[PDB]
């Protein structure tokens, strides 16, 4: 019954925190700097190496303003938390492709309305 | 605004030299200078006496409240 | 997908860490104890930005180990049913394509993958590619998929991959 | 061992004994293994890679200044550190005196001693070279009280004052006075960042002087 | 261990009174 896709998840899911692909990747280049630093610590793990190389692939911006202004400019509307972490990570070029990618977007909102959105992303993009 | 008597029962005099002579038992650290003796029990003893011992006592009410009493707070009756 | 989510955990600390530094040994336990964990409950953990606060260490009756339940802000990774997201192709073989969704690796098999991406045994690197030769399709390369169903094997999360819906290549 | 007793000590009889190899003999049945162990192959901050009684024979020669930092002797991954205060008084400074400090100084022990001790030096030795300065034997209770009653007299008017330092606890010098004929002590920390007297903190040396002179006449 | 902490005791001040009369020496500058 689990599908993101229907716009369903656990109640304690339901409740969380959507992340950016660049907040993440930001969160632990912060969390490595100040491990790395305090000699006698436990080094990272392969986890942590990994994700990081993970992350560090899909940085669309580095600008925590970026980030900052990207998401402001999407809180604005009407779209779930779901809507915001998906459309904001895969930047897609046109409003068809996206629409296609996320059935969710199909009747939800106008073309132009969303192309728009989609053209001010990948302007926002480095 | 603490309602419960301001004096130590037996009671929780005796459950806390117990505890605390098995933490010092499982080497924990004293606060206490110790003059040569190695019972935990007396250690324990000694540490209420000097009111050092690092617990404190969350005596429930009836209704379901409770309070929270440091060692070093009440009066020791022993 | 990445959240960044409240939990709550409990550890038991031996008496022989009492001492100044009780409250920094109580932080260190807990970040080598929940860290890169999984559960199918939450999902897979990636690490812990921040603590919320320390309970009040309930010392328990006839044992000298007390129980601190710690309420951590750390991040999670519980990726759901229907979700598009964008891997790296690890590896290509006649059997499937093998990706690496962060701490999760799925993997997608010829009939998910269209009749048009042939397979190339004869060239060195095992590739994908058309008639016409146009898409190439090999290792490290950002390619999407949609994660089409979920696996839990003992806190090892491992999805799997699906490629029929159209714009699931390069960018 | 050739015309003597076989060699015991060099090869283990009846067991292995390690040894470097430097001929292969499988085939021939020889094993060049060498038995010997050779075969197989002001303000000078000191430092120490030592337990506390016999610490202490290497502290009266070095003049104040001279700073010693050495392990400790109560838990692990704790240090001590030992500054020359006076002749017999050395305050033994067990960093967890209760000096809070990070874990990134481990690396760099040059700046703890220059941000703590050597402050706290200088203003030690600062009274040393007090005009009225004395030890008494190390500054005990019982000779320090019969000065101040036997110095009284030869002058009733007026009240001189002398400063001692302690040796069972370091770091607590003795400030005492005769205003009447009753004795008092009034004890006195050395804070790294100065003193602290009456429970304010000087940021010179003299401060504490010039703020002493002109309070102990109130009736107390 | 046979070296306790020696800055971390708490100096006691000891009271009294003497009612005595202002005919002490003066104070100093501090330069």
């Amino acid at each position: 019954e689990e599908d993101a896709s229907q716009l369903i998840f656990p109640k304690e899911f339901e409740t969380a925190e959507t992340l950016l692909n660049s907040e993440v990747h930001m969160l632990l280049e912060h969390r490595k700097q100040q491990n790395e630093s305090a000699e006698d610590e436990q080094e990272l793990s392969e986890v942590f190496m990994k994700t990081l190389n993970y992350t560090a692939r899909f940085s669309r911006f580095k600008n925590r303003e970026t980030i900052a202004s990207v998401r402001s400019l999407l809180l604005q509307k009407k779209l779930h938390k779901f809507e915001l972490a998906c459309l904001a990570n895969l930047c897609p070029e046109t409003a068809e492709e996206s629409k296609a990618l996320i059935p969710s977007l199909e009747g939800r909102f106008e073309d132009e309305e969303l192309q728009q959105i989609l053209d001010d992303i990948q302007t926002k993009r480095s | 605004k603490r309602i419960t008597t301001p004096y130590m029962t037996k009671y929780e005099r005796a459950r806390v030299l117990g505890t605390r002579a098995l933490q010092i038992a499982m080497c924990a650290p004293v606060m206490v200078e110790l003059e040569g003796e190695t019972d935990p029990l007396l250690i324990a003893m000694k540490e209420l006496k000097a009111r050092k011992i690092p617990i404190i006592i969350r005596r429930y009410l009836p209704d379901g409240s409770y309070e929270d009493w440091g060692v070093d707070e009440l009066i020791i009756s022993d | 997908m990445f959240y960044h989510i409240s939990l709550e955990h409990e550890i038991l600390l031996h008496p022989r860490y009492f001492g100044p530094n009780l409250l920094n040994t109580v932080k260190q336990k807990l970040f080598t104890e929940v860290e890169g964990t999984c559960t199918g409950k939450y999902g897979f953990v990636i690490a812990v930005t921040t603590i919320d606060n320390i309970g009040a260490g309930v010392i328990q009756p006839g044992r000298g180990f007390v129980l601190y339940p710690v309420k951590y802000k750390a991040i999670v990774f519980r990726p759901f049913k229907g979700e598009v997201v964008d891997a790296v192709v690890t590896q290509v073989n006649k059997v499937g394509l093998f990706t690496e969704i962060g701490p999760m690796s799925c993997f997608i098999s010829r009939h998910s993958i269209p009749s048009e991406m042939e397979f190339d045994p004869n060239s060195n690197p095992p590739c994908y590619k058309t008639m016409d030769e146009d898409i190439v399709i090999q290792q490290d390369d950002e390619i999407r998929l949609k994660i089409v169903g979920t696996r839990v094997d003992k806190n090892d999360i491992f999805a799997i991959g699906s490629l029929m819906d159209d714009y699931l290549g390069l960018v | 061992d050739k015309v003597v007793k076989r060699p015991e000590e060099r090869v283990k009889v009846g067991m292995t004994v390690h040894c470097r190899i430097m001929k292969i003999d499988i085939e021939k049945f020889s094993a060049d293994l060498t038995c010997r162990t050779s075969d197989l192959m002001i303000a000078h901050p000191s430092f120490h890679n030592i337990n506390f009684k016999q610490a202490e024979k290497m502290m009266e020669t070095m003049d104040q200044g001279d700073v010693i930092i050495r392990p400790s002797s109560k838990g692990e991954n704790h240090l001590t550190v030992t500054w020359k205060v006076s002749d017999g008084i050395y305050q033994h400074v067990d960093v967890r005196a209760t000096l809070w400090i990070n874990s990134e100084e481990f690396e760099d022990l040059d700046e703890i001693v220059a941000r703590y001790v050597q402050p706290m030096a200088s203003f030690a030795r600062d009274l040393l070279n007090h005009k009225y300065y004395q030890d008494c034997s190390g500054g005990d209770r019982k000779k320090l009280e019969e000065l101040l009653i036997k110095t009284k007299k030869e002058k009733p008017t007026f009240i001189p004052y002398f400063i001692c330092a302690c040796k069972e606890l370091p770091g607590k010098f003795l400030l005492g006075y005769q205003p009447r004929g009753k004795p008092r002590i009034e004890y006195v920390t050395v804070t790294p960042e100065g003193f602290r007297y009456r429970g304010q903190i000087f940021p010179t040396v003299n401060g504490l002087f010039r703020w002493f002179k002109d309070h102990y006449q109130d009736p107390v | 261990g046979a070296t306790p902490a020696y800055g971390a005791w708490s100096p006691s001040v000891g009271s009294g009174m003497t009612p005595g009369a202002a005919g002490f020496s003066p104070s100093a500058a501090s330069d």
